[PDB]
Order: structure tokens, then C-alpha cells, then sequence
RNA sequence: GAGGGACAAGUGGCGUUCAGCCACCCGAGAUUGAGCAAUAACAGGUCUGUGAUGCCCUUAGAUGUCCGGGGCUGCACGCGCGCUACACUGACUGGCUCAGCGUGUGCCUACCCUACGCCGGCAGGCGCGGGUAACCCGUUGAACCCCAUUCGUGAUGGGGAUCGGGGAUUGCAAUUAUUCCCCAUGAACGAGGAAUUCCCAGUAAGUGCGGGUCAUAAGCUUGCGUUGAUUAAGUCCCUGCCCU
């Protein structure tokens, strides 16, 4: 009884183990409330104080973060979790309490199953950035 | 409780670790890291006077983690962006002096077995060093 | 942008000039339907005569 | 060299004005009498304040901070934010 | 069964007095979250910044003038130590000095060229209430940094006393400067 | 508690004037010992920093300054210090304040004596070490 | 002097030297659907709000 | 006992294994499956022109290395069997016991 | 790797009968970045890429040739692209934590990265394993950034050229060029004049790494990322281009 569901931010990781347990929360072997940059701090908080309680006692998920940086981290455990709660709800309880627990957190925020892609663009050959260019030298 | 290392507030457990170090006076430091620090091409020396149980603490983490990693392994885990100037940061990798020396000291306490692979790893006599504290400094924490 | 070329509208006019009989109203049959009687050397330009067809289908129901 | 200087844009602040070391008894009574009877202390706000420097500012007020009397509300790498209760 | 607060806050009772500035400052519960930072795809639809709180909005335009381009930890730390600051002073929540500052600083008439193809005349136009919220957040942040640029107050410091020096329109302010001086423009330019 | 201490501004080596500010950065101002040498004359002189400059006795002054003009006693090195293996003597210590100026003019009258054009491009108005010299040091 | 709001009947065309501005036939909510032809510059919609500081120069171009 | 495939183009690629297949499992044997190895990309960036003139445009080239791994562990009369197969020339299949 | 789906496929509306435009629906995605390019020309660059070469010049004291020193690096200057900067958003000491493309020896002809360990302040010196490679270097412990200390608005501790004395590596040898390290000298520089360049979204800028010549050798290049804005989404006013 497990699913081990994907966030994917930006050039991040968060796999979520999703089981029915008795509520506990990891940061790729690390707790709850150890994160990292302290600016990004209710944003991993984001999900349970917005979700509810019995939904967070009854499943155990403990996430393991392969990511690329600081923030893409947080948003990817927020997208992991997000859906998590979508996953989890797509194979037990049935789904007049699944599509409506999606309707919550998408009426807050749409990007919680839109995993909507942004790769950067490619650094050009005549400048130097991925769309700059340099300074021409005139008469 | 049952206390993960990781429970813990980290840089307080890895700074509270460097006091209860002093309890004891686990350390050796032959001649040249009594005399001058420098890190890998710094600006002054530590203003932090503690910074051998400041070096000891940082080791005690990432050797945590890596086991037949190595000295220079711990040269990567510091790392510096060294200045230049005129011309534009590069980077150069941690020192080698202390970074055997930090390893000698731990060594001293047996804490540090050697892969033929690898090189230095825990052992539960450390092991069970760092979980006490954790026991002892979350109970600081929380109360 | 939607001003599909030329060849499109080639092959959408024989399209309904040659087998009327298994066209309808919809798309994501029409989309399979056009493999079985056509030559599509190409996967974006199985959607794009597609939907021109049948798009167009409501026209001939029309006028 | 010559520094002909061809931009223009003057106007600088004041005059390299002058600040104190180490605080007066002056300086102690104008301290332990209303650097807390304000109602927001920043030790950047009564450095410029009272013409004091900010290295003994940030002295003066953690030691009035030190025996509890003033009451901050947070501290993070930047900035150190006070005020006075009661 | 839950309401949306942001931080130690309440985001509630801000009443923002005047219309031509609803619709386009966001702090209304269908547009309120619990963090200053959001996936941006606010380059797609032209209108589509109407859809974001004012509160990021003041985080993005702080981080200007090259050194500062980047770290938008450190630039809501910043907002974060504003809000620290205006709330410790005669209580009444930074949130709605922030408010009635774009409703003060947002500089109602402005000027650019028309023709009659010939030389400049410089009619007075008028301006969105889009651009007054745009112009008045500029200003603001500005006026932060001019403010602190070499005196010893931080960002935060300056930032906070500028919110509420523009909120109390009594002329103390960057922003109420350069818009009073618009309006001095405007009438010239009329 | 640190009430007040009497001190401003004081003599030290008769050639450079040092100030009140921090007791690191005021030995700053003698010529030939710069940031580091002084923090390390001043911590193997075991005097705390943090107590500021505008609070030190008369005896600690010159305890510095014993070791200042004499480290080779003590600790501190040859790779630490100023003079290198060439003096005309073999001899290893530091420059002190005014030694300054008379050691820079014996380098440059004897790499004249030499026809060494280390010293004819410090003599001419040339650079060694400007390997482009087009848009070095102009007018 | 006292100034008046109005919402925005339906926008007629972008001009200026530049194509900065848009110009509005706006609407009197002061009144009724009577107008005056402004010179708004800023992203602007039909029904947006605007503040009228002016309801003399009644401008129009075609 | 392996087998290691390393080609070019890879409908070669995949009728290769698929050549190694249809000969293979109507034998006794027990087969692995085509393990997706990293294709490499050893890229060149070029100048373009061989003197100093007009705008700075670079030609980049790119080679691919497809690379599978399969897996036979048996008797070697089966392999000096599979040994007699016709081949695409880009393709160079080593042998490893 | 085969195969799927984005087509404006439904609704609204504006639309010659149309072509199509515009909002919304569900959908990851309603078009991402490129790459290859039209007929025809410049007397645009390259004869210094060539075993592609025409014609004139040179060939025994050689415009062939190696070898040995020196030059291309000179500086009253002028212009170009850059780099670190001009500070408190910061400077310093430490603690914390997480990348993506790619690179690596006995080759059709002159030839490496590095695990661990010891010695040494630092650059480096020694022995052993592994890599002709998703094995190993490498869960590339990348930096920016973040959590505390000092500094406190000071041409200062912001700034690192010049100059002093040394300590190391490669090399045929580094002088009138190396590279790296250390102390020491602490230089102009107060946000840059009339003018102009680059940029609409993971885009700009801030920040690091890898690749190319490499024995030493990146400020430039070409790719990779990471914190990730501002204002637009319009015109022909400026420069220019397209159709009558
Ligand atoms: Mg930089
Ligand atoms: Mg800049
Ligand atoms: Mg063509
Ligand atoms: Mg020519
Ligand atoms: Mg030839
Ligand atoms: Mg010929
Ligand atoms: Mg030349
Ligand atoms: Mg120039
Ligand atoms: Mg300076
Ligand atoms: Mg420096
Ligand atoms: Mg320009
Ligand atoms: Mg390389
Ligand atoms: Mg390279
Ligand atoms: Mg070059």
C-alpha cells in the first residue's frame, strides 16, 4: 500500500512515499521543520495548515529531495505534496472527496498538479546570456 | 525521546558540540596551527577563538555522512570563493593541514576506522558521542 | 495563426471529394479515420488536416 | 595625471561628520534615561540620533537589552529591531 | 473549513477608501496567500498582474539599481522587517499605510507627446489605474534607496519610515515630491 | 564596564601616527606592517580585540612593539615576515616604521649600481610588470 | 475644484506619436452614457475606473 | 556473460537486439533486455571561416553514441552460433565472458 | 526507443457565403528555443588552411632551409570590448545546505583525470588503487545564497594596480611576460559628461563550473546552471525594412 509520487520542480526532486500511517513528515532523511533558508518558512507549511487534521493524522509520507537549488527545493516538496494529497486520494477514498480536496487547493493555487515547465532558454552563440547580445562598436 | 542527530536545531547541536569539547580538551595541534590559522587563501584570521572545536564540529557532520570519504574529501566539503581582484573569482578547494589535522584529533578519541577502498568512517564509540548531545541540546532546545 | 496552408486544403477538398461515406461530425474518429484512407508522411500534419475537416464538416451540413 | 573629470554630479552629504568612540556620563544618563523612553530603537536610529557610533550603539543597547529591560521582537542576520515595554 | 491568513497577520479590515484603485490592488481574500513569492508566469496575458497582491509586487520592484538585481530572500526580509517596524509604531498595520500610500504617491495625471506633426507641445493625458499602482511602487522603492544610500539606516529602516512618511501626505517623502512636482507638470503642460 | 578610558590618539615609533578605532586596524597606520602582521603581533601578544584600541596601558604598547621589531625571539616564522634571504647580510626579521623608506632606496641605489632594469624602469618612467603598457598608467 | 469618476463605454483606438496611449471614450458615472474622448496611457480595459482631473478637453480622433 | 552494443543510428539499433532476439528466445536460454546505457555527445564548436571577416557565427557539431547492454549467460556453441549474423555496417558488437 | 496527444477539436461573439480574430472551458502543453535555407549580386574577407592553383619574383653568399639571440610585450598618447569596483542591500570569521550539459593515458604519430594516505603555512613533494570510462574520479558535498560575530556611513576594514623581500610547479631555458602562494606598498575611484548599445519571462542582471587552444594558462570564448525582476504587449515619432 504505497505510491512513490513525483513534484518535479524546476531542476528538482521530491519523491513522495505516500502510506497510510500514523503522520510524520522527512526532508530527504532530514525532519519536519529543519529547512534550510528561514525565508521560505511557511511555505513547506503551506500544505497542512491549509489541508485540515484527520487528513494529516491517517498517512505517513516521507519525502527524499534530488534538487537543484534552495527554493526549487521548497517548491518542489510543496508540488510533491500537493500532489500527494492528490495521488493518495486518487487510490483509497473515493473521489466526490478527492476532486473536491483538488478544487480546494487549486482555487488557492493552480500549479499544485499544473506542473507547468520552464527549462531555461539555451545560451545564444553572439551573447552572452540566452538572449543578450554585445555592444557593436560604430562610426 | 526517540532523538534523531537531525532533530535538532543543526547549528546550535554543532555549536553547543564545540563546548562540551572543551569539558575534556580533545585535541592535537603540533606547531603551525598553534601558530598561524589561514584557510585556503582567506583575509584575516578567525576572529572566533574556538576555531578548533569550530573545525572539529563542522567534521563531525560530514564525516557523519561520508564514510571512506577523506581528507581530501573534507578539502572539498569546506570550499571558498577566493578573490582576486582584478580578475574574476575562481575557486580553490579547502586547506590540507588541518584538514588532516582536524581528522588527527577525532582520531585520538577513536573515532575514525579506515576503508582500504576508502578512507575514514564513524564508529560507534562517536556515534554514540554526537546522539547524546542530541539527547541533551534538543532538551536545551525545547525547554 | 491558424491559416493552414495550401496542401492542407489540397487534400482536405479531396478528402470529401472521394470518401464522403465514412466522414462524420467528429474529430477523434475522423483523426483515425483519415490513416486508414490517406498518406500522411507526417504526425503534426495528421492532427492539422484533421481538425480542417472536420471543421469544415459543419459547412457541408450548412450550405 | 590631469582629472578632467567630464561628468558633474556634486552635492555629498555632510562633511565627513564627526562621531563618538566611546560613550560620556553625558552620554550614560542621555543613554539609561530615554534610550529606552522612546517607542522604536533601532541602534541605527539613535546612532544618528544622539551622534553616537553604531559599533558602541550596538554596545549600549544590548547591555540595557542584557538585563531584560528592553523588549525587541526579533533578531535575524541584517537588523535588530527593539522597543520598549511599559 | 479554513481562512487564509499570510504571516503573523490577518490581512482584514485594510478598507481601501477610494475606487480608481480597486481591482488592482489584490488584497482581497480571492487573492490571498500565505507567502510574498509565486511562480511567475505574469509575462502571458497583458492584464494578467492584476491577478497579484501588491505585497510581491513592493518585494519586485525593491531588488533594482544592479547590485541588488537577484536575492529575493533578502529583499523580503527587508518587506519583512518593514512590516516589523510600521507595526511596532501607533500600532496601525504597515498593510494599510502600504495601501493608502499608492492611493497618495500614484500621481492621478501625467504627460508624454502628441502631435499636430510639427513641435513638441506635451499635452496632459491621463493614466490607468494600473500604472498609477505601477508609478506609485517605483517611487517607494526609489525611495528607499536614495534615502539610504550612505547614511548608516539599513533598507529596512528607511523603507518603513517612507511608507509612513508618504501615507501622512504632508509632504515628507520621495514619492510625494516626484508627485507633486507631476502635477506642477501636468498644469504646465495642459 | 568599560566607563571611559583616557585615550585619543598616541605616539607610537616616532614616524606614524595611530589612532583610537580597533587595536588591529590602528597599528595599521605604521609603514611596513599593514592588516596581519598586526593581528598576529597582537594575539601572540594574548590582548583581547574586542576590548577596543582607546582602552590599552603603556607597558602593552611596548610589549607589541618588542615583538613588532623583534617576532624572530618568539614564534612567527621567515615566510611571515619581510625581510627575505637578501639584505646584504643574510638576515631574517621586519622592517620597523621608518626602516621603510631607507630599505626601498637601498634596493633601488644598488639595482642602479647593477644596471638591473628592475630598477633603470623604476628610475626611467617605465613598468616592469605592465606588460601591456599602451593604456598603463597614463599622464 | 472638484474631481469626478468614470467607467469606460469601449475602446476606440491606440494613437500618439509613440502608440503609447489608448483613447477612451470613457463615460460620465457622474451622469448619464455621455462622455468625454480621453488621452489614457497605462494598460487599460473597457469598465476600468478612471479619475478625471479634466471634463473640458473633450478630444477626438478618428 | 555479456554482450555490449554500441551503434550509430539506432534503427539499426533497435533491430539489432531485435535481430539478437528473434534468433535468441526459441533456443534454450534465459535473456536479458536492452538496458538503456547514456547516449554521448561528443560536441565541436567551429569558427566558421578561416579568416577575421563579418558576423561571429559558430557551426556545432555533434556525434551520438547509443549504447545498449544485453545479457547471455550459456554455453558458447550457442554464441559461436549467434556469431553467424549478417550486419549493418555502423554497428560493432563486442563479445565479454 | 517504438507507439500517444494540440487541432482552435465545443460554447459565446465579431465575421463576403468566408479566410480568420477574440474570451473561457478541460488539457502538462493552445505554440519552446533552434537548426537547414529563396533567384541574384559585392570586384565584401581569406593565396598566412591546404598534396586547390594561374601568372610574375626568388633557388647555392638562397624570397628553400634548420640553428642561435632579439622583435611581435616598446609609450606624451587616441579609440574598442571587457573585468573588479565605487559600499551597509554591504565588508569580514565561521556554521549550514542543494546543480545541470560535458571532460579524462600505449591514437594513421607524440601522447591524462584522480580516489585514499602521509609530509609541508600555502602553492606543492612521495607511495598505492581506479578510469580507453552510467562502475572509478562522482549520491561531481559547485558558488551565489543562507544562520550568527565584528565593523557603523569612515577614500574606511569600501578599493588591489604599482612596488619590496622570499617560498613552489611545469619547461630546452621563464630574462625585457610566465603560473601559484605569503607578508608588505594600500594607488585613482563620491554612481560616471554631449552620445549610444543589449533586453519581454526562467527573459534581463547578480553568482559558479566544464569544454577549445594548454606544459604551465582565462578577464576572452562557448555551453551548463542557480536567486530569478522591472515595465511592456503598442506605434511609425526617431533609424530601417516590406507591398502598391
Ligand atoms: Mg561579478
Ligand atoms: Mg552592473
Ligand atoms: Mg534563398
Ligand atoms: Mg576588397
Ligand atoms: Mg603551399
Ligand atoms: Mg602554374
Ligand atoms: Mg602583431
Ligand atoms: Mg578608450
Ligand atoms: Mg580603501
Ligand atoms: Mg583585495
Ligand atoms: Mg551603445
Ligand atoms: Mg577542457
Ligand atoms: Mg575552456
Ligand atoms: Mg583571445
Amino acid at each position: 500500500q504505497s505510491v512513490q509520487v513525483f513534484g518535479r520542480k524546476k531542476t528538482a526532486t521530491a519523491v513522495a512515499h505516500c502510506k497510510r500511517g500514523n503522520g510524520l513528515i522527512k526532508v530527504n532523511g532530514r525532519p519536519l521543520e529543519m529547512i534550510e533558508p528561514r525565508t521560505l518558512q511557511y511555505k513547506l507549511l503551506e500544505p497542512v495548515l491549509l489541508l485540515g487534521k484527520e487528513r494529516f493524522a491517517g498517512v505517513d509520507i516521507r519525502v527524499r529531495v534530488k534538487g537543484g537549488g534552495h527554493v526549487a527545493q521548497i517548491y518542489a516538496i510543496r508540488q510533491s505534496i500537493s500532489k500527494a494529497l492528490v495521488a493518495y486520494y486518487q487510490k483509497y477514498v473515493d473521489e466526490a472527496s478527492k476532486k473536491e480536496i483538488k478544487d480546494i487547493l487549486i482555487q488557492y493555487d493552480r500549479t499544485l498538479l499544473v506542473a507547468d515547465p520552464r527549462r531555461c532558454e539555451s545560451k545564444k552563440f553572439g551573447g552572452p546570456g540566452a538572449r543578450a547580445r554585445y555592444q557593436k562598436s560604430y562610426r | 525521546p526517540g532523538v534523531t542527530v537531525k532533530d535538532v536545531n543543526q547549528q546550535e547541536f554543532v555549536r553547543a558540540l564545540a563546548a562540551f569539547l572543551k569539558k575534556s580538551g580533545k585535541l592535537k595541534v603540533p606547531e603551525w596551527v598553534d601558530t598561524v590559522k589561514l584557510a585556503k587563501h582567506k583575509e584575516l584570521a578567525p576572529y572566533d577563538e574556538n576555531w578548533f572545536y569550530t573545525r572539529a564540529a563542522s567534521t563531525a557532520r560530514h564525516l557523519y555522512l561520508r564514510g571512506g570519504a577523506g581528507v581530501g574529501s573534507m578539502t572539498k566539503i569546506y570550499g571558498g570563493r577566493q578573490r582576486n581582484g582584478v580578475m574574476p573569482s575562481h575557486f580553490s578547494r579547502g586547506s590540507k593541514s588541518v584538514a588532516r589535522r582536524v581528522l588527527q584529533a577525532l582520531e585520538g578519541l577513536k573515532m575514525v576506522e579506515k576503508d582500504q577502498d576508502g578512507g575514514r568512517k564513524l564508529t560507534p564509540q562517536g556515534q554514540r558521542d554526537l546522539d547524546r548531545i542530541a539527547g541533551q541540546v534538543a532538551a536545551a532546545n525545547k525547554k | 495563426g491558424r491559416v493552414r496552408t495550401k496542401t492542407v486544403k489540397k487534400a482536405a477538398r479531396v478528402i470529401i471529394e472521394k470518401y464522403y461515406t465514412r466522414l462524420g461530425n467528429d474529430f477523434h474518429t475522423n483523426k483515425r479515420v483519415c490513416e486508414e484512407i490517406a498518406i500522411i508522411p507526417s504526425k503534426k500534419l495528421r492532427n492539422k488536416i484533421a481538425g480542417y475537416v472536420t471543421h469544415l464538416m459543419k459547412r457541408i451540413q450548412r450550405g | 595625471g590631469k582629472a578632467k573629470k567630464k561628468k558633474w554630479s556634486k552635492g555629498k552629504v555632510r562633511d565627513k561628520l564627526n562621531n563618538l568612540v566611546l560613550f560620556d556620563k553625558a552620554t550614560y544618563d542621555k543613554l539609561c534615561k530615554e534610550v529606552p523612553n522612546y517607542k522604536l530603537i533601532t541602534p541605527a536610529v539613535v546612532s544618528e540620533r544622539l551622534k553616537i557610533r553604531g559599533s558602541l550603539a550596538r554596545a549600549a543597547l544590548q547591555e540595557l537589552l542584557s538585563k531584560g529591560l528592553i523588549k525587541l521582537v526579533s533578531k535575524h542576520r541584517a537588523q535588530v529591531i527593539y522597543t520598549r515595554n511599559t | 473549513p479554513d481562512i487564509k491568513l499570510f504571516g503573523k497577520w490577518s490581512t482584514d479590515d485594510v478598507q481601501i477608501n477610494d475606487i480608481s484603485l480597486q481591482d488592482y490592488i489584490a488584497v482581497k481574500e480571492k487573492y490571498a496567500k500565505y507567502l510574498p513569492h509565486s511562480a511567475g508566469r505574469y509575462a502571458a496575458k497583458r492584464f494578467r498582474k492584476a491577478q497579484c497582491p501588491i505585497v510581491e509586487r513592493l518585494t519586485n520592484s525593491m531588488m533594482m539599481h544592479g547590485r541588488n538585481n537577484g536575492k529575493k530572500l533578502m529583499t523580503v526580509r527587508i518587506v519583512k522587517h518593514a512590516f516589523e517596524i510600521i507595526h511596532l509604531l501607533t500600532g496601525e498595520n504597515p498593510l494599510q499605510v502600504l495601501v493608502n500610500a499608492i492611493i497618495n504617491s500614484g500621481p492621478r495625471e501625467d504627460s508624454t507627446r502628441i502631435g499636430r506633426a510639427g513641435t513638441v507641445r506635451r499635452q496632459a493625458v491621463d493614466v490607468s489605474p494600473l500604472r498609477r499602482v505601477n508609478q506609485a511602487i517605483w517611487l517607494l522603492c526609489t525611495g528607499a534607496r536614495e534615502a539610504a544610500f550612505r547614511n548608516i539606516k539599513t533598507i529596512a529602516e528607511c523603507l518603513a519610515d517612507e511608507l509612513i512618511n508618504a501615507a501622512k501626505g504632508s509632504s515628507n517623502s520621495y514619492a510625494i515630491k516626484k508627485k507633486d512636482e507631476l502635477e506642477r507638470v501636468a498644469k504646465s503642460n495642459r | 564596564v568599560i566607563p571611559e578610558k583616557f585615550q585619543h590618539i598616541l605616539r607610537v615609533l616616532n614616524t606614524n601616527i595611530d589612532g583610537r578605532r580597533k587595536i588591529a586596524f590602528a597599528i595599521t597606520a605604521i609603514k611596513g606592517v599593514g592588516r596581519r602582521y598586526a593581528h598576529v603581533v597582537l594575539r601572540k601578544a594574548d590582548i583581547d580585540l574586542t576590548k577596543r584600541a582607546g582602552e590599552l596601558t603603556e607597558d602593552e604598547v611596548e610589549r607589541v612593539i618588542t615583538i613588532m621589531q623583534n617576532p624572530r625571539q618568539y614564534k612567527i616564522p621567515d615566510w611571515f615576515l619581510n625581510r627575505q634571504k637578501d639584505v646584504k647580510d643574510g638576515k631574517y626579521s621586519q622592517v620597523l616604521a621608518n626602516g621603510l623608506d631607507n630599505k626601498l632606496r637601498e634596493d633601488l641605489e644598488r639595482l642602479k649600481k647593477i644596471r638591473a632594469h628592475r630598477g633603470l624602469r623604476h628610475f626611467w618612467g617605465l613598468r616592469v610588470r605592465g606588460q601591456h603598457t599602451k593604456t598603463t598608467g597614463r599622464r | 475644484q472638484p474631481i469626478k469618476l468614470a467607467r469606460v463605454t469601449k475602446v476606440l483606438g491606440r494613437t500618439g506619436s509613440q502608440g503609447q496611449c489608448t483613447q477612451v471614450r470613457v463615460e460620465f458615472m457622474d451622469d448619464t452614457s455621455r462622455s468625454i474622448i480621453r488621452n489614457v496611457k497605462g494598460p487599460v480595459r473597457e469598465g476600468d475606473v478612471l479619475t478625471l482631473l479634466e471634463s473640458e478637453r473633450e478630444a477626438r480622433r478618428l | 556473460i555479456r554482450i555490449t552494443l554500441t551503434s550509430r543510428n539506432v534503427k539499426s539499433l533497435e533491430k539489432v537486439c531485435a535481430d539478437l532476439i528473434r534468433g535468441a528466445k526459441e533456443k534454450n536460454l534465459k535473456v536479458k533486455g536492452p538496458v538503456r546505457m547514456p547516449t554521448k555527445t561528443l560536441r565541436i564548436t567551429t569558427r566558421k571561416t578561416p579568416c577575421g571577416e563579418g558576423s561571429k557565427t559558430w557551426d556545432r557539431f555533434q556525434m551520438r553514441i547509443h549504447k545498449r547492454l544485453i545479457d547471455l549467460h550459456s554455453p558458447s556453441e550457442i554464441v559461436k552460433q549467434i556469431t553467424s549474423i549478417s550486419i549493418e555496417p555502423g554497428v560493432e558488437v563486442e563479445v565479454t565472458i
